[PDB]
């Protein structure tokens, strides 16, 4: 009879796991302050890792990798890619990005302006996007003056990265989109990719001449269901799954999702996770960790995959909550606490 | 040299105290004449905690026998180990107490208490360093209850910085001498709330049900009940009478068990408890499962109706101390809801290599549960059922008491119950 | 990876390696504390004896 | 040469002091009777070992130690043990009844009545000193004497020896060996009143020593002897520089200089390798790089935490045995490219290394296997603050209900000293965060 506790009531993913663990009749939930737990569905912010693994006779497991915020923060991811030899500054699957501190506070203001002027002079596409972790607040502009002035009006750190002016557009619709992949890392640091991704498509035709109306440029599910007038027109809730997106790629581009996109995605997932594996691995630690991640990719018209961001506390697609949550319990929880297929995951092998 | 002074008052107190000294006298190799005849030095390492050493290498229990009638103590002096007790430590009168608290506390007792304290003071003055006193007594009679709590009130006055522990037998209508036992118990419980650091609550009902249901005794006697108490009393004092990584006296044990000065009433427990299948080996998981089972509790309180403030287990015998740790952690982990989370690691465990007579291994349980309030509720209800009609009060008013003293003792105990209740939430 | 201040002797040696450069209460006040606590112990014990006398 | 006085307060401190002086004697070749053949200067001398030992005209080498316990059963073992001839009676002080795991009892009630006797016996050792450096105070956190009396002794030592340095070896409480529920109270009470009086403190978590004993030594249920022989190894590695010819950590002031740039944050983490069971058939002797790499595995630290997520302020490497600087640098470079070693921006990213060619001495019959080389790393990570958080958390759970507080007040302590000491820890936990997090 394993015991667990819940410290994140707002997590829909683990709300279903806590629901599934109980349904096994072998897991007993405790109060959120009882320290005699086998598993902790911990809180997002300021999770007390220091208080784990000090309970005699209890093997303790938490659903967050201490230090994984280095990869799940806008300003942290950029700093991690540029400064990590495994990723180097010449990383080819990540857009050119710069960390910009508002003037009311190192900072890459002059470094970003250097490359910007180079593009302005060389007649090249010079359209950037400014965003931050404090957003629901994004500004897509082609003038450097507007980008830097938009950040000074704020008080938090922001990042300016090259906006993909040539995004792959689904037809019919001539619309943008982004791909979401769920990756579960278990206590042994096996990288499991969920076979089921989701494309959060824009119902508005992409318009490269009007970055003011950000409804055809931002594929967020909340922006398309609030400021887009074609929501739910082409696909239910602006969400295309792999089966349809694959068939389309076959009919339109005469290729498969696995060959033209999935290989690049799996290569990006491995590169990022293996990079920080020494900094967050819980192999020789007094407690074990696992964590579910949500990778957001972009695909340009050349069928090249780009990494947008990594989500540390990602939510799932309404259809896949069942299959995925049962997968979290199978390989993450029951792998350490066994109960008395054809995996739904793609194990990305690697050297530990 | 950390001596304890033992005091046994009344019929219950002296009959149980006798069996207790009989049980540990055997464990320490002391024979009915006080001559050591053991085979281990562990038997004499802490022998001075309860025994004084006289000429000829004789060991005399540091015990003081008290009663207002000579009957019960005459038996003790004629019992198996009667000769082992210091003659000058038999202090008794002739009037008796008539199962009357007021006679033991105010009248008959008052006339005899000074003489008892003269023996107490005589036993203390010879202590290299007195840990404190322990009293065995019932709360339902007159001497053990009325005069016992009077002795406690005077021992605290003369030794205000010494630990006072008691083994208190609580009255149950199922094992009753007289109908005024709830009166005498309610009056004594208030004394114990004030003037004792630890009180081992021994409910005569629990001792009966165990003899009847578990031990399969068709008709239990006071002797059968006292056998359990003799074994449990020897179990808790094991760590005190034998060596080990414990290093614990009465004050250090009280500190780890009493989070609040008035909530010091403990539920005892013993394991094994077997009927005559009595030769079977008892495994460490079995000892632990039973020791936490309410059926092995001697306070007639369901622990699942409350929460443990603290717990202490004392295992005896040659066993896997690793397997002990694993099992103790198993009980807490598999039931952590029943242990207050605002006192971390409130379950402590001690081991002793010397097991009781004729027992490969055993476990003694000491629980500070808020479920003990159920015990004080029984007494409180039985009290009120009679006091509302002022029934049988004439026995007490005739000795100088006033109904107000009753109404206050009634309140004090109902307060005590409310105090347990607030910490159960 | 610079070694500095290397010292050697018969029973061992010691050095320093730099991988990168950078970027009370008086005796009086104690006696008072120890006596203030002994006074609260006497006051407490007096309230007990006063209680036991009543 | 300058002398160091060792003070062992409480059961933990005394039993650990006993294990250390046993080891000091094996290393320095001193017999249980105090005779040291290799010492050619009889009844005198200013050798490096004379910082811990004095001499008598009869060639006896007497530890500069003082054992203090409020109850005599533990110190009586010293009086009749194998090394009973090392100490003379004046050195062993014992009371009548202990503090019952009650800080206020050890600091106030019983502490007041014996402190002057202690300072007197300490003044007798100080008078045998031509240039006293300071004191090494071995004590537990959870014990009533260890915590309560030590903080009073520390307050008075800072008075009668205002210029001397004071280092602590402090036993952190671990439930797997503790029998006291109020140890969180005592630990925090003694950190509060001792913080400003201690210049460097080495915390040993009994939890850490317990697993290192079960994992590496294959002891199913380790006793205090197992835990102590291992702790006296780490203590020896730390005090070796004061007892042997060298140039790193040669006097007590050097520990503060090399390890504590900020005064309040004077709790360096200790990591020791290798720990090899003596019952092993025969172990493959580890290399300089192998044992040096293990200095960054949490399973060899004296306080379980994760330095990867803190920032270092200093770092020492104390090697013993067959080790040469070349091999040290090779392993260091290799570890910088494989380990997360973040320093504070206001401190250099470096390693002070010390090497003693004499390998670790192992108590005959003990549990540790003789190895050819060993190391002990003294790093000052913000990650050790995890131990304060754990402790502080437990304090808050009980004190919210005022649980057990009545025992302390009854001994003369005021309920406010609780919150006063708990606020200090709140400040201590903040500094660690100011220096460690971004
Ligand atoms: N590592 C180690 N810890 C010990 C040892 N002895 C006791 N402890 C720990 O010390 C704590 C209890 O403090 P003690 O030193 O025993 O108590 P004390 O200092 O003698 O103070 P008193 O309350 O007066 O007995 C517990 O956490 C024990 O686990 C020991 O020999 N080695
Ligand atoms: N460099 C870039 N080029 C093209 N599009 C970009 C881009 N950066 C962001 N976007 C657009 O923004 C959307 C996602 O923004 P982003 O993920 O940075 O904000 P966010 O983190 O608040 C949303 P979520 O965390 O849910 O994925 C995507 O749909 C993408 O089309
Ligand atoms: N367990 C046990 N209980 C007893 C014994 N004798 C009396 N009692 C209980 O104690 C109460 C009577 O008190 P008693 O000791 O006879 O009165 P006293 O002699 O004036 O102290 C009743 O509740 C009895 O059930 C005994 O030998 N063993
Ligand atoms: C509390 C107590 N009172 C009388 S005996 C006793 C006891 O045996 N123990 C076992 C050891 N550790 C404890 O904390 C208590
Ligand atoms: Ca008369
Ligand atoms: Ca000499
Ligand atoms: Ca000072
Ligand atoms: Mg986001
Ligand atoms: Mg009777
Ligand atoms: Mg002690």
């Amino acid at each position: 009879m394993y015991t667990f506790v819940v410290r994140d009531e707002n997590s829909s993913v683990y709300a279903e796991v806590s629901r599934l663990l109980l349904a096994t009749g072998q897991w007993k939930r405790l109060r959120k302050d009882n320290p005699r737990f086998n598993l902790m569905l911990g809180e997002r912010n300021r999770l007390p890792f220091g208080r784990l693994g000090h309970e005699p006779g209890l093997v303790q497991l938490v659903n967050y990798y201490r230090g994984a915020d280095k990869l799940c923060r806008k300003a942290s991811l950029v700093k991690l890619i540029k400064t990590s030899p495994e990723l180097s500054e010449s990383c080819t699957w990540f857009p050119e990005s710069y960390v910009i501190y508002p003037t009311n506070l190192t900072d890459e203001r002059e470094v970003f302006l250097a490359a910007y002027n180079r593009r302005r002079e060389g007649r090249e596409g010079n359209v950037w996007i400014a965003k931050s972790s404090a957003g629901a607040g994004i500004l897509i502009s082609s003038e450097a003056s507007e980008l830097l002035d938009f950040i000074d009006e704020q008080g938090q750190v922001h990042v300016i990265q090259k906006y993909l002016e040539k995004p792959l557009l689904l037809e019919p619709g001539h619309r943008k989109f982004d791909i979401r992949s769920w990756v579960l890392v278990d206590h042994l640091y096996n990288i499991y990719l969920y076979r089921e991704g989701v494309l959060r498509t824009s119902s508005e035709p992409y318009n490269s001449a009007n970055f003011q109306d950000k409804t055809c440029h931002l594929t967020n599910h909340c922006i398309q269901k609030e400021y887009s007038k074609n929501y739910g027109r082409y696909e239910e809730g602006n969400e295309m799954f792999f089966e349809e997106f694959n068939q389309y790629l076959m009919d339109a581009l005469n290729t498969t999702l696995e060959n033209s996109i999935l290989l690049q995605i799996k290569h990006i997932i491995r590169s990022c996770l293996m990079c920080i594996e020494p900094a967050i691995s819980t192999k020789h630690l007094h407690y074990q960790s696992f964590q579910l991640f949500g990778f957001d990719f972009m695909v340009d018209e050349e069928l090249k995959v780009w990494l947008i961001e990594v989500n540390g506390a990602p939510a799932c697609a309404q259809k896949l909550y069942a299959e995925l949550c049962q997968g979290i319990v199978d390989v993450a929880i029951s792998s350490v606490f066994p109960l008395a297929p054809t995996s739904i995951f793609i194990k990305l092998h690697h050297h530990h | 040299m950390r001596e304890i002074v033992h005091i046994q008052a009344g019929q219950c107190g002296n009959q149980i105290g006798a069996k207790f000294w009989e049980v540990i006298s055997d464990e320490h190799g002391i024979d009915p004449t006080g001559s050591y005849h053991g085979d281990s030095d562990l038997q004499l390492e802490r022998i001075n905690v309860y025994y004084n050493e006289a000429t000829g290498n004789k060991y005399v229990p540091r015990a003081i026998l008290v009663d207002l009638e000579p009957g019960t103590m005459d038996s003790v002096r004629s019992g198996p180990f009667g000769q082992i007790f210091r003659p000058d430590n038999f202090v008794f009168g002739q009037s008796g107490a008539g199962n009357n608290w007021a006679k033991g506390h105010y009248t008959e007792g008052a006339e005899l208490v000074d003489s008892v304290l003269d023996v107490v003071r005589k036993e203390s003055e010879s202590c290299d360093c007195l840990q404190g006193f322990q009293l065995t007594h019932s709360l339902g009679g007159g001497t053990g209850s009325g005069m016992g709590t009077l002795l406690i009130s005077k021992i605290r006055e003369e030794y205000p910085d010494r630990i006072m522990n008691t083994f208190s037998v609580m009255p149950s209508p199922k094992v009753s001498d007289t109908v005024v036992e709830p009166y005498n118990a309610t009056l004594s419980v208030h004394q114990l709330v004030e003037n004792t650091d630890e009180t081992y609550c021994i409910d005569n009902e629990a001792l009966y049900d165990i003899c009847f249901r578990t031990l399969k005794l068709t008709t239990p006697t006071y002797g059968d009940l006292n056998h359990l108490v003799s074994a449990t009393m020897s179990g808790v004092t094991t760590c005190l009478r034998f060596p080990g990584q414990l290093n614990a006296d009465l004050r250090k044990l009280a500190v780890n068990m009493v989070p609040f000065p008035r909530l010091h009433f403990f539920m005892p427990g013993f394991a094994p408890l077997t009927s005559r299948q009595q030769y079977r080996a008892l495994t460490v998981p079995e000892l632990t499962q039973q020791m936490f089972d309410s059926k092995n509790m001697m306070a007639a309180c369901d622990p699942r109706h409350g929460r443990y403030l603290t717990v202490a287990a004392i295992f005896r015998g040659r066993m896997s101390m690793k397997e002990v740790d694993e099992q103790m952690l198993n009980v807490q982990n598999k039931n952590s809801s029943y242990f207050v989370e605002w006192i971390p690691n409130n379950v402590k465990t001690a081991v002793c290599d010397i097991p009781p007579r004729g027992l490969k291994m055993s476990a003694t349980f000491i629980g500070n549960s808020t479920a003990i309030q159920e015990l004080f509720k029984r007494i409180s209800e039985q009290f009120t059922a009679m006091f509302r009609r002022k029934a049988f009060l004439h026995w007490y008013t005739g000795e100088g008491m006033d109904e107000m003293e009753f109404t206050e003792a009634e309140s004090n105990m109902n307060d005590l119950v409310s105090e347990y209740q607030q910490y159960q939430d | 990876m610079e070694v500095i201040e290397l010292n050697k002797c018969t029973s061992g040696q010691s050095f320093e390696v730099i991988l990168k450069p950078p970027s009370d209460p008086s005796l009086e006040e104690i006696q008072k504390k120890l006596e203030a606590a002994e006074e609260r112990r006497k006051y407490q014990e007096a309230e007990l004896l006063k209680h036991l006398a009543e | 040469m300058r002398e160091c006085i060792s003070i062992h307060v409480g059961q933990a401190g005394v039993q650990i002091g006993n294990a250390c002086w046993e080891l000091y004697c094996l290393e320095h070749g001193i017999q249980p009777d105090g005779q040291m053949p290799s010492d050619k200067t009889i009844g005198g001398g200013d050798d490096s070992f004379n910082t811990f030992f004095s001499e008598t005209g009869a060639g006896k080498h007497v530890p500069r130690a003082v054992f203090v316990d409020l109850e005599p059963t533990v110190i009586d073992e010293v009086r009749t043990g194998t090394y009973r001839q090392l100490f003379h009676p004046e050195q062993l002080i014992t009371g009548k009844e202990d503090a019952a795991n009650n800080y206020a009892r050890g600091h106030y009630t019983i502490g007041k009545e014996i402190i002057d006797l202690v300072l007197d016996r300490i003044r007798k050792l100080a008078d045998q000193c031509t240039g006293l450096q300071g004191f090494l105070v071995f004590h537990s956190f959870g014990g009533g004497t260890g915590s309560g009396f030590t903080s009073l002794l520390m307050e008075r030592l800072s008075v009668d020896y205002g210029k001397k340095s004071k280092l602590e070896f402090s036993i952190y409480p671990a439930p797997q060996v503790s029998t006291a529920v109020v140890e969180p109270y005592n630990s925090i009470l003694t950190t509060h009143t001792t913080l400003e009086h201690s210049d460097c403190a080495f915390m040993v978590d009994n939890e850490a020593i317990y697993d290192i004993c079960r994992r590496n030594l294959d002891i199913e249920r380790p006793t205090y002897t197992n835990l102590n022989r291992l702790i006296s190894q780490i203590v020896s590695s730390i005090t070796a520089s004061l007892r042997f010819d060298g140039a790193l950590n040669v006097d007590l002031t050097e520990f503060q200089t090399n390890l504590v740039p900020y005064p309040r944050i004077h709790f360096p983490l200790a990591t020791y390798a290798p720990v090899i069971s003596a019952e092993k058939a025969y172990h493959e002797q580890l290399s300089v790089a192998e044992i040096t790499n293990a200095c960054f595995e949490p399973a060899n630290q004296m306080v379980k935490c994760d330095p990867r997520h803190g920032k270092y302020m200093a770092c020492c490497l104390l090697y013993r045995g067959d080790v040469v600087p070349k091999d040290v640098n090779a392993a260091i470079a290799t570890i910088k490219t494989k380990r997360s070693i973040q320093f504070v921006d206001w401190c250099p990213t470096g390693f002070k290394v010390g090497i003693n060619y004499q390998p670790p001495t192992v108590v005959p019959g003990g549990d540790l296997a003789k190895v050819q080389r060993a190391v002990c790393m003294l790093s000052n990570t913000t990650a050790i603050a995890e131990a304060w958080a754990r402790l502080d958390h437990k304090f808050d759970l009980m004190y919210a209900k005022r649980a057990f507080v009545h025992w302390y007040v009854g001994e003369g302590m005021e309920e406010g000293e609780f919150s006063e000491a708990r606020e200090d820890m709140a400040a201590l936990e903040k500094d660690y965060e100011e220096v460690g997090v971004d």
